[PDB]
């Protein structure tokens, strides 16, 4: 159970109580990575293998699930066994930074979140897919529950372990902290092990950041099969007709959310916005599509050029901002556009101001 | 509890944003940036009622022509203003401000500002005004622009020197309240 309760009584004789309450967070760390690899390789074989074999999928679909568990597995599998290696010099385990940094620090780091990124991006797209493949297949259904009633998943479904990677990157960061707790201050072993932690809050950040990034392009694309740009090929506003085919799918999305949009005294109108990297998209919502329309008050374009617009803030309310469409060729206009909370009013304008630095 | 909009005009460089961060702020900014489009809020209290100020700060350039008629459209009272060490900025008041004013903001009270009144009495900026044959403003030429103009009344302020600031933001919650 314990690190003490293993190893002896005898081993622990001559030790400190910080010592030991370290060879006691080391052990936890060697111990959940041997769990973790071997949940990867229950994957491997009672999940990945066996679709393979049996042609459950087409290839590309498959490949999409897992794609690169070999090499992920690979990962796991060296600092493990290096972990293993140093064990064999004794239970009590000594220098430990050197083992941390040659997984998470230099190219070990560009390996890993590399592969963890690929691995976890469209999982949550793809599990979705195998809900639904279940509904419409028998035949999968059946397979689904086969594998998960084999005893190798100790009665865990699939969204249980491939979830681990995941779980497995946020852990990293609070293992790593609870040995530094534990560490001799001032010390190049100390030293070390922070800027191993570091590096774990980074690829948390780097993977969780290409996981946003995937979901993301996978909304626009939802949102480009709901878009009805009609009213943009009467245009009369020449901004509003630049984007009578706009198609998201080619911009990346930054951020989105609800904004009612005072366009006037006692007028308002709910919208859902999108800032994409070049561009201020002002969506209306009938039922299930979304509009582009001009809006009277002379009238106002859907679509604005971040490269293009100035942001200010609405002194009078914190809730509500300005953005001002500069565009020559038109008059220029007035957006003031009303945040849910003074909290969401900041998160607008920061996000806004870095996108309209960027475009410019 | 009663709202009010103000907007302030005039030429480029005559005193406008900073006028605004002292009577909004209460401390005067040191480096000159060129208004493109700020907005600022006060509070202040008049005979007795209390009133919320928007202060639409506007440019004075003339490439930002364009951009100024989007500030003024709900406008309760206009701050019209012109330097005292500027007189080109006067002449300019019934050639440009004033039409303009009019035409975006028909029967709202005007108030006529004259700004920088701690130059007058400033030696080294009568010396640079000679060498265009040109002198300071004085109060009473000031009164006739405003009269000239139709403005509700008239009023001189130093933006460094803080003097006579909130006297001017008195008239123009009085106008704003009138009628
Ligand atoms: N001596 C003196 N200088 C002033 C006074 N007010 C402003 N200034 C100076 O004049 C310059 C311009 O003032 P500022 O308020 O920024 O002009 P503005 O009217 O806003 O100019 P713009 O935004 O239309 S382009 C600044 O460098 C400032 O130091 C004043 O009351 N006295
Ligand atoms: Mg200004």
């Amino acid at each position: 159970q314990n690190w003490q309760h293993t190893v002896g009584k005898d081993v622990v004789a001559g030790l400190t109580q910080r010592e030991i309450d370290r060879q006691e967070v080391i052990n936890e760390l060697f111990v959940t990575e041997a769990s973790h690899l071997r949940t990867l390789r229950v994957l491997d074989l009672i999940f990945y293998q066996r679709m393979k074999k049996e042609n459950l999928m087409p290839r590309e679909e498959l490949a999409r699930l897992f794609p690169n568990l070999p090499e992920l597995i690979e990962i796991h599998n060296s600092w493990c066994e290096a972990m293993k290696k140093l064990r064999e010099e004794g239970p009590i385990i000594k220098e430990i930074s050197d083992l941390m940094l040659a997984r998470f620090d230099g190219p070990a780091r560009e390996e890993l979140q590399q592969v963890a990124a690929q691995f976890c991006s469209y999982q949550s797209i793809a599990l979705e897919l195998i809900k639904t493949k279940q509904r419409k297949e028998s035949r999968f259904q059946l397979f689904m529950q086969e594998a998960e009633s084999h005893p190798q998943c100790r009665r865990l479904q699939l969204r249980d372990l491939i979830i681990s990677e995941m779980q497995r990157l946020t852990k990293y960061p609070l293992l790593l902290e609870s040995i530094i707790k534990h560490t001799e201050g001032g010390t190049s072993e100390h030293e070390k092990l922070c800027r191993a932690r570091d590096q774990c809050r980074e690829i948390l950040k780097y993977v969780n950041e290409a996981v946003k990034q995937t979901e993301n392009r996978h909304r626009l694309e939802g949102y480009q099969k709901r878009l009805d740009a009609t009213a943009l090929e009467r245009a009369s506003n020449p901004l509003a007709a630049e984007f009578k085919s706009l198609d998201l799918t080619t911009r990346k999305m930054i951020h989105e959310g609800p904004l009612t949009w005072r366009i006037s005294k006692d007028k308002t109108l709910d919208l859902h916005v999108l800032l994409l990297e070049d561009l201020l998209v002002l969506l209306q919502k009938q039922d299930e599509k979304l509009l582009l329309k001009c809006h009277s008050k002379q009238t106002f374009s859907p679509v604005l050029k971040l490269n293009a617009v100035l942001i200010r803030s609405v002194a009078t309310d914190k809730r509500a901002f300005f953005i001002i469409c500069t565009s020559k060729l038109g008059p220029p206009q007035i957006y003031e556009l009303v945040a849910l909370t003074s909290s969401d009013k900041n998160t607008w304008m920061e996000l806004l101001e870095e996108a309209v630095r960027n475009a410019t | 509890a009663i709202r009010k909009k103000l907007v302030i005009v005039g030429d480029g460089a005559c005193g406008k944003t900073c006028l605004l961060i002292v009577f909004s702020k209460d401390q005067f900014p040191e480096v000159y940036v060129p208004t493109v489009f700020e907005n600022y809020v006060a509070d202040i209290e008049v005979d007795g009622k209390q009133v919320e100020l928007a202060l639409w700060d506007t440019a004075g350039q003339e490439d930002y022509d364009r951009l100024r008629p989007l500030s003024y459209p709900d406008t309760d009272v206009i701050l019209m203003c012109f330097s005292i060490d500027s007189p080109d900025s006067l002449e300019n008041i019934p050639e440009k401000w004033t039409p303009e004013v009019k035409h975006f903001c028909p029967n709202v009270p005007i108030i006529l500002v004259g700004n920088k009144k701690d130059l007058r009495n400033d030696e080294h900026t009568r010396r640079e005004l000679a060498k265009m044959k040109q002198e300071p403003v004085k109060p009473e030429e000031g009164r006739d622009m405003a009269n000239r103009i139709g403005a509700f009344g008239y009023m001189e302020c130093s933006a460094k020197t803080k003097d006579g600031v909130r006297e001017v933001f008195e008239m123009a919650t009085r106008a704003a309240l009138q009628a």
